[PDB]
């Protein structure tokens, strides 16, 4: 996932 | 107290499920999973949030993990310091  | 979350009414594990009501057919992680991890569904895409730091996390790949992600990416966060 990526961070926002 | 010295630690604050960023949203306390998704302190309860029971409310940041409730959350996951409209979580998309192709986002392939469970709420459960999610949930227990301190993630709640922020509403948008496959983006979610944690009640205690604040991260966002979004476009899950196959094989991540909820928990393994969130340390990854805010390892200084007190529900992953707290685990
Ligand atoms: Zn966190």
């Amino acid at each position: 996932a990526i961070a926002v | 107290g010295t630690i604050y979350p960023r949203n306390p009414a998704m302190y309860s594990e029971e409310a940041r499920l409730k959350s996951f009501q409209n979580w998309p057919d192709y986002a392939h992680l469970t709420p459960r999973e999610l949930a227990s991890a301190g993630l709640y569904y922020t509403g948008i895409g496959d983006q979610v949030q944690c009640f205690a730091c604040g991260g966002k996390l979004k476009n899950w790949e196959p094989g991540d993990r909820a928990w393994s992600e969130h340390r990854r990416h805010f390892p200084n966060c007190f529900f992953v310091l707290g685990r």
